[PDB]
């Protein structure tokens, strides 16, 4: 939820 | 987006486009593997018949919908805020449900939805993304735009804009010398404020006097006053 | 209109 996962 | 730059892949993986009869006009929120969250100017007047809706997830460049991570989904109903008022463009805001749920990803992720009480006082720094104009009248984005955007006091928004009624449903952002701004294809798309380490979904593109001028606040639906009604759907 |  609400967050980025990429680099 | 206008003053914006192109963002890269995974920057907002719950930013979604919307496609009407496979022409892309608006953004719009994941906010579970089922529904998102949009405007409803977007779909008043065309939401009788929902499979005419495409929503197009995990995408970066508008030019190329080949990218692997990319996911596709017909719009199997579409729920317009009850007190939509095209005239008044006060709750501008709207359900949309995927025919198939779709799987999260590093590219698809739901965006937080904000407390009802969430507090956005002025000078808070946020951020606005979409494929829309890049100048006023001007042509849409190819690669996803960003831009940071500080909120306004609903007064201070009222004061620039006299020509509207800034309900307590809006919510407005942008700079008093203008040059950024959500602009026509934005609508629907976030207005997102990180709130440690987690965004969450603080509004919704709806309107503004033309776009990136200044002292001419872009205005936005302000999701606090609506996350009640947006979570009963939630399943 | 003015909307977006
Ligand atoms: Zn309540
Ligand atoms: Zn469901």
């Amino acid at each position: 939820c609400g967050k980025k996962l990429v680099t | 987006i206008v003053g914006g730059s192109d963002s890269r892949e995974g920057a907002w993986p719950w930013v979604v486009a919307l496609y009407f009869d496979d022409q892309q006009v608006c953004g719009a929120s994941l906010v579970s593997r089922d529904w998102l969250v949009s405007a409803a100017h977007c779909v008043y007047g065309r939401n009788m018949e929902p499979s005419k809706w495409k929503a197009v997830l995990g995408l970066h460049m508008a030019s190329n919908l080949t990218s692997p991570q990319i996911e596709t989904r017909l719009i199997d109903q579409i729920v317009i805020n009850p007190h939509y008022n095209k005239r008044r463009k006060n709750n501008d805001i709207a359900m949309m449900h995927l025919e198939m749920k779709v799987n999260y990803t590093d590219y698809i992720q739901p965006i937080c939805l904000p407390e009802e009480n969430q507090v956005f006082p002025p000078g808070r720094i946020c951020s606005i993304a979409g494929w829309g104009a890049l100048i006023y009248q001007g042509s849409t984005a190819d690669v996803l735009q960003e831009a940071d955007v500080p909120l306004l006091s609903n007064e201070k928004c009222q004061q620039q804009m006299p020509e509207y009624n800034i309900t307590e449903n809006m919510v407005c952002a942008g700079y008093e010398a203008g040059g950024v701004d959500s602009c026509q294809g934005d609508s629907g798309g976030p207005l997102m404020c990180q709130e440690n380490n987690r965004w969450l979904l603080a509004g919704v593109t709806s309107f503004g006097y033309q776009c990136a001028l200044p002292n001419r606040p872009g205005v936005y639906a302000r999701v606090p006053r609506f996350t009640e009604w947006i979570q009963s759907f939630l399943h | 209109d003015d909307d977006k």
